[PDB]
């Protein structure tokens, strides 16, 4: 026999404004020659785009269940190439795991702090392939690609630290990988705008003030059907006996 | 080093800075906005760590907005959701009511009844048998902004 | 306390320059 | 220049610390890559502080 | 519900695709 099934899914909204008084526009612009509304405008226009971006990672990292764990400090004396096989051995491991959790095909990537970002870009040159002129930024950026096809992007400190302070557990040391689907009915990540942001300027009020709001809606979660097992979190750890330490020097813990 | 122009004696320096203005949200009015600012600020679909572990004995939870906001919140029709251990279940309906379903650890099924009061946003969580301990329960609503136009943050 | 020597004369401020608000972003389309 | 330089030794604070010896039995590839690491480490932690 | 407010208008779903079940396998002929 065989049955059917029902899915839903539904947007969102977000809202936003600014305001200053006349005299403060009028001062600004006779010291300093400013312009309150044009940086009011700006700033509000930027501010809707990067809490969405935000928002995107901050609910890929609540959401995800499945664990794995790793030590990637070096041993004493092998070289860099056998180990640089046993890391990519041990993520493809995971990465087939996905698909089969998943049991369809995609592309790959993956979301690393900073420490983890050094020691991936450690890696010699066929195996990692670092991003054509690359300039550390205090944002998060992308940073090249490794085997061939997982491309990784960085994770800064603050963010890490930030995230943990809001009830959010991920340290420098934690790796996110995903796995970005193509078929047509199925997906991981879900992302849309059903209506862009609309800007509104009202005149001029009888109390002197001058006011602008920004409204708009979109969707932005996770699918209702498997969604969350499309991703997995790695943690890695610097603590087998016999290793070494290259933020010291030497051998870690003899 | 870097150059400079100097030309009088003393010179001065000016800065702006990003701050909110307004205690909603994460947020409160003082704090600075930067490129690695995390938090949720003029998104109106949230979620809210009801129960950080059960307790083997309770039996029931009751969610308020005044416990998590400053104020009394209207909330939208038809679009809450609950999780317990991080799992998601169907939407209420738009009358007020929520069933839900899931398996203990032992084995047995243990269903979960809830009710709505979406003008104060307030909801009362009532488990047919006490959970396994150590369980956590979160919700996600949507804020209703055209009830209630005033709480549309600044900066 | 006379315009005879450097001291004597007064100072006035010079407005150099300002500093603005950094651009703000991130990137997490690719998931 | 000199005057310059002994500002710039004089007036920092931020201190670090790292070994140079080469193990006993390693060739200079892994701690040519172990040094660059190291010092990549270090300009990060700068540029995170600066924000620039 | 007056059409003033943005309840009282009747909302229309929407179809969006059909999912068919996997094709099925295996390969353990060579022995």
């Amino acid at each position: 026999n065989h049955e059917m099934k029902k899915y839903t899914l539904f947007p969102s909204q977000f809202v936003i404004a600014a305001e200053h008084t006349v005299q403060a526009a009028y001062e600004a612009q006779r010291e300093f020659g400013l312009d309150l509304g044009s940086l009011q405008f700006r700033t509000l226009k930027e501010y809707l785009s990067h809490e969405q971006d935000m928002l995107r990672l901050r609910i890929m990292i609540w959401r995800t269940l499945a664990t794995d764990t790793f030590d990637i400090a070096l041993p004493v004396n092998q070289s860099f190439d056998v180990w640089a096989t046993i890391i990519r051995g041990k993520f493809q491991t995971v990465y087939r795991d996905i698909i089969e959790r998943v049991k369809s095909s995609g592309a790959m990537g993956m979301f690393a702090g900073a420490d983890a970002a050094s020691f991936f870009k450690q890696l010699p040159k066929d195996f990692f392939q670092p991003a054509e002129d690359y300039i550390q930024t205090p944002y998060v950026h992308y940073i090249g690609t490794l085997f061939g096809n997982v491309k990784v992007y960085e994770v800064p400190a603050g963010i890490c630290k930030n995230l943990t302070t809001e009830n959010i557990q991920f340290s420098s040391m934690d790796v996110l990988c995903y796995v970005r689907d193509e078929n047509p009915g199925k997906a991981g990540f879900v992302t849309g705008d059903a209506v862009p942001a609309i800007p509104f300027q009202h005149p001029t009020t009888p109390a002197l003030v001058n006011r602008t709001t920004l409204w708009g809606s979109a969707i932005n979660d996770m699918h209702p059907r498997n969604g969350a097992d499309y991703f997995t979190r790695v943690t890695l750890t610097m603590a087998k006996k016999g290793g070494l330490n290259f933020i010291s020097g030497d051998t870690i813990d003899a | 080093c870097t150059f400079i122009p100097v030309t009088r004696d003393q010179s001065d320096i000016y800065e702006v800075f990003n701050v909110a203005g307004s205690s909603f949200g994460s947020y409160a009015a003082g704090d600075v906005l930067d490129m690695q600012s995390v938090g949720v600020y003029s998104q109106l679909r949230r979620r809210y760590v009801l129960v950080a572990s059960s307790d083997g004995t309770s039996k029931t939870a009751t969610f308020k907005m005044e416990d998590f906001e400053g104020q009394n919140v209207p909330i939208r029709k038809g679009r809450t959701n609950i999780y317990v251990n991080r799992i998601k279940s169907v939407v209420d309906n738009g009358s007020g009511s929520l069933l839900h379903s899931f398996t203990n650890a032992a084995g047995e099924q243990i269903t979960v009844t809830c009710s709505l009061n979406y003008n104060i946003g307030q909801i009362a969580l009532s488990f047919s048998k006490a959970p396994d301990k150590g369980t956590e329960i979160a919700i996600e609503t949507e804020i209703n902004i055209e009830a209630a136009p005033e709480l549309i943050p600044l900066i | 306390e006379m315009m005879s020597v450097s001291d004597g004369v007064m100072r006035l401020p010079l407005f150099l320059a300002m500093i603005l608000p950094v651009q703000l972003g991130a990137a997490t389309a690719d998931a």
